């Protein structure tokens, strides 16, 4: 079972970086760049009413 | 510019990860009248379904509502009022509580929700990683706690 | 005590924009940005709708001098396009040359 | 200067943009400022890595003084 | 249109072609799979 | 007034020093002034502890410009004979760094004296 | 470089005199500046080395005008019939552009009409798309006191 | 990545006075005010227009909260060319000067700071950006230097205080116009490391609201920082 | 463009 | 029962007098909030009365001081002396309170006022600046800032010359382009009399 667990833990880690971003230690060595490229037209932020 | 909210980093998936004692815990007005009918504290009975501090607010919207229901509510005006019970600004127009209390906690994932009626329950239950509090029976019941 | 008043009683932030008739080099640089997803097997980006803006500019990035061993290019390596860069990387041609075949075999 | 140079130092200073600058920097960074021009300079890489922390604590004794004396730069 | 071109250039057009092939093979599979979905 | 500022009372600075060998021992403590710098400027120090005794001082007045800027907690402590000893090294230490590891044993500790730092500051 | 060499120092704004130098307006403004100014003060032995910068700003805008003077005077000797008519500097430029009198001689009239933009003409050549029509002679005087379409003729 | 004989494709950005470079990687970059030298060592993008070279400088969003913000996408921000801006908690030309960049010469930045070492080096920055104005003070007493500011359409505080949201609210009564702009950086761990981060945010936000600041949006800024969100708000001087 | 061109005297 | 406004520019001390006074109970009301923006109905609130341009930039420096420790100037007396009437109590809206009580001991026959409703007089003054001056020469109340703000700012800090490295910075880079210039213009020489 220990094993098991062990697994599907790290597995749930994977998905969560999908579902969003989540620290990584930061920046490592030379910045260089955003890899995964800019999206100018697209907010992530909530709204105030 | 399109926007999409971003899923709040207190949610791992569902799973609220940063409520945690003491909790901060937001009233309904029907949560009040209805706390008098069954002769539960609101503070204690809170303490006692969560064995924990809790520290109840209010905000603009539902301290309005109480006062306009009339002088058949005054007891409920008065409790509300305690000075443990602690107020939140609201800055929009509207007096409507329901939409309010549904807009603050889409927004910050730290607060229960502590309300009996049945369509505003609805909308909290599809929020994810929302507790959800109501007074039944005997005392209150705290739904989506994983902590308890 | 003598006194005149008496007297004098009586853009900035606006990009070059694109020449028509453009070069064959600046467009070129241009597809590679709008398929930059299939030129590294091992990168991939966020999906995105790129189209040639308006206005823009081609620049030359300077490196700190502290950066001289991190990230400076060799003069030899540089070159005035970004396609005549990407000729010179020995493993990118490899790679398309692969899958350039495997596609035509399936064609 | 003493340790190096004055017009070493200059392209040092230079090298950095400012001696505030130059004295902030870690002692490996010092190093490779110069090495485009070979300013510090297996057994000589040696000594220039030497040479390189010493300048940079020189750089400091400089920068953070109001009145910085040469007593200390004859020394190292 | 028709144009005689120096030994440099046809590489560069060779390889652009080549580029885009790819680009639409890789942006032509991921369309199915998602559309298997 | 004097260039080390703030510098620890005594008993602070036991408190100090006791975080110091603790770290050592966990493999959380950086020694030497070159190590804070790139600790600080990769962002992984918790705060910085210095030797008001450096001869001559100057040496180590660029780390609180950096700790500053990147407004982390420093501190000095009277003898720098004394700061080797906590770090387990056989010489004398003029500039220490506390790395930071949110998952270490002694992570109460490294708080409760950065608490103590900060009101000092 | 002028206003440095009679003041080298922002106090000296207010008993110094500009005139020679800048009009009126622009004189007392940098007056103005001067008591205002955002720099800080510097030792003479830092003015006596940037006056000698100065020095040699004025000293090179001089002999600037020198060879330009004299670039007019081998310029009406060598090729006087030039000179009249498209100038000392455009006439010049020509006869470098080809590198020798007799090579450009020898070039026909065409050419000369397009020297200075092979850029722009190979470019156009290639592509399908109109010619310069130009080159280096639009600086000429003649050719701005056409307007319009006329230029070109 | 960007190794230094890359070449890049700079366009505009939604907001004004921001660009993206594009290439096998994307970078946010500013226009440089003061163009040949670099504030802190940042890579630097020459572009060649008619021929002048303009210069353009790379913004880290690990270095930069603000920079942060832009890369999380931030639906509005008050910073935009000819605006005046008050920079609280200015350390040094980190983000001040990229925060100039955006503003441009007309715009001006009144750059907020306590401790004297790094004002030193503002100072020294400020002098190479005339648009800039370094005010070497404590930011708990706007009205020492109540001198040396006029209105300024955006309050952008850096302040890493417990007590963060009573100086916003003193500075931009004195300053901040109606309607006019806060952005707020707030991290959990300096104000209250007891409770989780977002309890703190949400407080802050209450703090704000008593204060006439609206607020108009939150955004967390992981992953280039852990337990700090950037606020955006706006003030309302007649009443919430 | 480039589909718009065909090549020639090819060398 | 305000009457009389001390705002400060820098350029010099400015005070204005209070024709009408805004409604207090119903300050917080849009429409007087409203009026503070627009500046047609600001001008009907005050006017400028007098101002005292600093003789240079050393006096401003000194006065920068002043006002942020909360004292009063020799010219701060002589400008609130010659406006104020001698007098119940005259009333003067100051927007801070540190220099209240500095100025009640110099002039006891005035009592200041820095409540929110002379806060919004002083927020006025400073969103119009220079137009409400009516023409009257203000300089430019940016620049003056901009030379005040770092005076302000490196006066605390005790910067030095000293300790400007610039000036080796500029050395270098100017030396080296001599020796490519002194080399390139030689050689032309060289050619220029190679031929001869
Ligand atoms: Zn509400």
């Amino acid at each position: 079972s220990r094993v098991k667990k062990r697994k599907k833990y790290q597995k749930a880690q994977k998905k969560l970086k999908s579902v969003r971003a989540v620290y990584s230690g930061g920046q490592s060595g030379v910045y260089e760049g955003e890899k995964t490229g800019i999206k100018k037209g697209l907010t992530r932020s909530v709204k105030f009413k | 510019t399109r926007n999409i909210p971003q899923v709040s980093s207190a949610l791992f998936f569902q799973y609220n990860q940063a409520i945690k004692p003491p909790y901060q815990v937001l009233i309904d007005t029907n949560f009040i009248n209805f706390s008098i009918q069954k002769k539960v504290d609101i503070v204690r009975g809170m303490m006692d379904c969560l064995l924990a501090k809790c520290n109840p607010l209010i905000t603009d919207c539902v301290m309005a509502e109480l006062e306009k229901l009339g002088p058949k509510y005054r007891i409920a005006l008065k409790l509300a009022r305690d000075p443990r019970i602690k107020r939140l600004s609201c800055s929009h127009k509207g007096t409507y509580a329901d939409d309010c209390l549904v807009h603050r906690v889409l927004q910050h994932k730290c607060y229960i929700v502590a309300t009996n009626d049945a369509g505003l329950k609805q909308r909290i239950r599809k929020i994810p990683g929302i507790p959800l509090m109501s007074v039944g029976g005997h005392a209150y019941v705290i739904e989506k706690l994983p902590d308890v | 005590l003598e006194t005149g008043f008496d007297a004098l009683a009586n853009d900035w932030f606006t990009l070059p924009k694109p020449d028509d008739n453009m070069r064959r080099e600046v467009q070129r640089d241009l597809l590679l940005i709008k398929h930059r997803a299939a030129l590294d097997p091992k990168r991939h980006y966020k999906k995105q709708r790129w189209e040639v803006p308006e206005r823009f500019a081609i620049g030359t990035i300077i490196e700190d001098k502290s950066e001289f061993y991190s990230s400076r290019m060799n003069r030899k390596e540089r070159k005035s396009t970004i396609l005549e860069t990407l000729m010179g990387d020995e493993a990118s041609n490899k790679y398309f040359k692969r899958k350039y075949n495997e596609i035509q075999e399936k064609s | 200067s003493e340790l190096i140079g004055e017009v070493i130092g200059a392209r040092l200073i230079s090298h950095a943009g400012s001696l505030t600058n130059l004295s902030k920097q870690a002692a490996s960074t010092v190093q490779i400022l110069g090495a485009e021009k070979a300013l510090f300079r297996k057994n000589k890489g040696r000594i220039s890595r030497y040479l390189a922390n010493k300048c940079s604590m020189a750089s400091r004794i400089d920068n953070y003084s109001e009145e910085p004396s040469n007593v200390f730069g004859s020394v190292l | 249109r028709a144009v005689v071109l120096g030994g440099d250039e046809k590489k560069a057009r060779s390889f652009i072609q080549k580029v885009l092939t790819i680009s639409k093979a890789k942006d032509s599979k991921r369309k199915e799979q998602k559309a298997s979905q | 007034n004097p260039k080390a500022f703030p510098l620890a009372d005594a008993a602070l600075t036991q408190q100090i020093l006791d975080v110091v060998q603790q770290a050592a021992n966990l493999r959380q403590l950086k020694k030497g002034a070159n190590e804070a710098t790139k600790t600080l400027n990769r962002g992984i120090s918790e705060f910085i502890i210095m030797a008001a005794d450096c001869e001559p001082i100057e040496i180590l007045l660029h780390l609180p410009l950096l700790c500053e800027d990147k407004n982390v907690p420093y501190v000095f402590v009277p003898s720098r004979v004394a700061l080797g000893r906590a770090c387990g090294v056989s010489r004398p230490v003029i500039a220490a760094s506390i790395t930071t590891n949110d998952a270490s044993a002694i992570k109460t500790q490294i708080y409760a004296v950065k608490d103590k730092i900060e009101t000092l500051l | 470089a002028r206003i440095i060499l009679t003041m080298g120092i922002r106090s000296k704004a207010s008993e110094t005199d500009l005139s020679e130098i800048l009009p009126e307006e622009i004189e007392e403004r940098v007056k103005t500046a001067a008591e205002v100014s955002m720099g800080t003060e510097i030792t003479q032995t830092d003015l006596d080395n940037i006056n000698a910068l100065a020095e040699q700003i004025v000293e090179f805008a001089a002999y600037r005008e020198q060879l330009s003077n004299y670039l007019s005077a081998r310029m009406k000797a060598i090729a006087p019939n030039l000179t009249q008519l498209v100038g000392e500097l455009v006439g010049a430029r020509l006869i470098a552009h080809s590198g020798s009198l007799i090579s450009l001689a020898k070039s026909p009239a065409s050419t000369i009409q397009i020297l200075g933009a092979e850029k722009a003409l190979f470019r156009a050549l290639k592509t399908k798309h109109d010619t310069p029509k130009y080159g280096l002679l639009y600086h000429a005087s003649l050719v701005g006191q056409a307007t319009g379409k006329n230029k070109g003729k | 990545g960007a190794r230094g004989g890359a070449k890049v494709v700079i366009e505009p950005h939604r907001h004004a006075g921001v660009y993206i470079a594009r290439g096998k990687e994307d970078l946010l970059v500013t226009k440089n005010m003061a163009p040949g030298e670099s504030v802190y060592g940042e890579k630097r993008i020459s572009v060649e227009e008619p021929p002048t070279k303009v210069e353009y400088r790379v913004w880290n969003p690990f270095r930069s909260k603000l920079a942060a913000g832009i890369m999380g996408g931030l639906d509005e921000l008050f910073i935009a060319p000819g605006k005046k801006v008050l920079y609280l908690g200015a350390a040094s030309g980190t983000s001040v000067s990229h925060v100039s960049d955006v503003v441009g010469p007309e715009g001006v930045v009144y750059a907020v700071e306590f401790s004297h070492r790094p004002g030193r080096e503002l100072i020294s920055m400020a002098k190479k950006r005339p648009n800039i104005i370094p005010i070497i003070e404590d930011a708990r007493h706007p009205q020492k230097y109540r001198m040396l500011i006029g209105m300024v359409d955006c309050v952008f505080a850096d302040v890493a205080q417990p007590d963060q949201a009573r100086i916003i609210a003193l500075n931009s009564h004195m300053f901040l116009k109606d309607q006019g702009g806060v952005v707020i950086s707030i991290k959990a761990n300096c104000i209250d490391s007891t409770v989780d981060a977002e309890t703190v945010f949400a407080r802050e936000v209450q703090k704000l609201r008593e204060e006439r600041i609206k607020p108009l949006e939150q955004l967390t800024l992981e992953p280039y920082e852990r337990d700090h969100c950037i606020v955006v708000g706006r003030y309302m001087r007649s009443g919430l | 463009e480039d589909e718009d061109e065909e090549e020639v005297l090819a060398m | 029962p305000i009457e009389y406004l001390l705002f400060e520019e820098p350029t010099g001390y400015a005070v204005f007098k209070v024709k009408l006074q805004q409604d207090d109970i119903g300050s917080r009301l849009k429409e007087v909030q409203e009026q503070i923006n627009d500046f047609g109905a600001f001008t009907k609130l005050i006017e400028l009365v007098s101002f005292a341009p600093f003789k240079g930039a050393a006096e401003a420096l000194e006065n920068a001081n002043d006002i942020s420790e909360g004292l009063v100037s020799e010219s701060l007396k002589a400008i609130l002396d010659l406006n104020l009437p001698k007098a119940k109590n005259i009333t003067l809206a100051i927007s801070d309170k540190n220099l209240g009580p500095s100025i009640k001991e110099e002039f006891p026959y005035v009592d200041c006022i820095s409540n929110e409703l002379a806060q919004d007089l002083i927020r006025g003054v400073r969103l119009h600046g220079e137009k409400l001056f009516k023409g009257l020469q203000s300089g430019d109340l940016e620049r003056a800032q901009l030379g005040l703000g770092h005076a302000y700012s490196r006066a605390k800090v005790k910067f030095s010359v000293q300790k400007n490295d610039n000036h080796i910075i500029q050395a270098i880079a100017l030396l080296d382009q001599l020796d490519k210039d002194i080399n390139t213009f030689a050689m032309r020489v060289k050619e220029w009399y190679g031929w001869h």
